[PDB]
């Protein structure tokens, strides 16, 4: 039972890191002359999460 | 003699002023295009931040 619970938490953490890698690779792939760039509303804000390193 | 000397000098100054006006227009348009390029870099930074906030 304990091993089942630990594997559930590790599955959630793995999903979070895969989605993170994907968004960061998209943000790297953006460059100049790209059709998705625009001026964004409040880009310097800090969201409610605000985890530190 | 005095009148024609002054006339020649005034046309020489006309020539030099016209050349300066032309080259200053060229520098004005180069400055104006670099404004819009810096605006493009600003848009890129804003969308990188709001991309990472998801």
């Amino acid at each position: 039972c304990l091993l089942q619970e630990i594997r559930q938490q590790l599955n959630s953490d793995h999903r979070d890191k895969m989605e993170t890698l994907e968004i960061d690779r998209g943000c790297l792939s953006l460059n100049l002359t790209s059709p998705n760039i625009s001026l964004k509303v409040n880009p310097t804000r800090i969201p409610k999460d605000s985890t530190t390193l | 003699r005095e009148m024609e000397s002054f006339y020649s000098e005034l046309k020489w100054q006309e020539k030099n002023t016209l050349e300066e006006i032309a080259e200053l227009q060229g520098d004005i348009r180069r400055l104006e295009e670099d404004l819009r390029r810096k605006m493009m870099n600003l848009k890129l930074a804003h969308t990188r931040l709001e991309s990472r906030t998801y």
